[PDB]
């Protein structure tokens, strides 16, 4: 998963 | 005009971007996802055109966020490039590039691309 | 390796990018076109991963340039996103987006995309 | 499913895209701007996944238009890459690349990038 | 020059693209990964400018590949957009977009971008 | 001008 | 290797 | 030449 977008 | 750009902005997926525009053309602030909370907050740095063409032209600007803070390190960096269009509904329309650190063999699939629109809610 | 980013780099077209990398992720410096006359120089600012992975991975980085200085204003901005690779032959491999301030009618044709490879030679 | 993709689609700026999906994975049709009329119509060719993953996954597809017909020649080509998401409101969300033929010296500024959403109106 | 596009081309990673260019703008052929085993081959289709300019300009072109064949289905598609340059050392210079079929939740991370340079060597 | 979009 | 596109 | 970015 990444923190840019949920 | 730096004043119109300064404020709290939000994108369509619920992320937050807080920014200040300095009179020499600098951009400084923080970016966070909809989970909110303290850390999902990362530092951002950018530049903008402090002397825009008149017309009904938009103001060009750009900024970078590297995804490392004191709680996580995702080993990637995102750059957004677009323009600020003012009026009753002020918006920043952009396109972005997200690069991940990879080994030489997987370098060909290191970069994602996409686009974001921000609505303003506060200075 | 990390600090190897500080220095003077050249892209495939003769443009020079001079950068300083801060211990906590900041990127600062100047960019100047080929020909090299002293204002062809514009200001740049950015971020990089200051604690990269220990397997053979490159170091993720990015930076912005707004195309205005004391002599000219081209009402545009460029962002480069990519990764640094160290070794005996060091390089920075990138892709970039150039947006221009346009009217609503021309908004669809406002952005260009390209790629650049910087070396210290 | 080729059936859901086949029809008349429109984007946010008023352009028209008519398309048929063949059972071997082929896409064929025409693309036109809001001026309408005969020529603003150009030929398009593409491919799609004829056996999509189930889930609520989208179907991947892509197509090319070169901007030359019997009335004009703009000396450029556009490729759209995205996915078809079906339901009550079926949509094709995409990102595009537009390349112009240039001399070697101007090659660095040959390609524009952007994004388009299509709403369906007919099979 | 125009028909010079028909032939066998290789990118910087050993992938082979075999194409036929029709007199009125069609592009048809196959694409296969390095290793080269006989199904690593996938079908491609596209368009190019069949009447380019007479000043020293390159020839604009583009094509698509959906990543399904009789053995595998990777639920994705790639488009390459760029220009052909002829001469004693011919090449096709491109950029490309790779989209995967995702759920609504993962739609923002569905597309990759890169660049490729094809030569006949 | 271009014919992709008006 | 794990996407048909390259190597 | 006619954009400061390259050459």
């Amino acid at each position: 998963c990444h923190p840019q977008n949920t | 005009a730096e004043a119109g750009i300064t404020g709290t902005w939000y994108n369509q997926l619920g992320s937050t971007f807080i920014v200040t525009a300095g009179a020499d053309g600098a951009l400084t602030g923080t970016y966070e996802s909809a989970v909110g909370n303290a850390e999902s907050r990362y530092v951002l740095t950018g530049r903008y055109d402090s002397a825009p063409a008149t017309d009904g032209s938009g103001t060009a600007l750009g900024w970078t966020v590297a995804w490392k803070n004191n709680y996580r390190n995702a080993h990637s960096a995102t750059t957004w490039s677009g323009q600020y269009v003012g009026g009753a509904e002020a918006r920043i329309n952009t396109q972005w590039l997200l690069t991940s650190g990879t080994t030489e063999a997987n370098a060909w699939k290191s970069t994602l691309v996409g686009h974001d629109t921000f609505t303003k809610v506060k200075p």
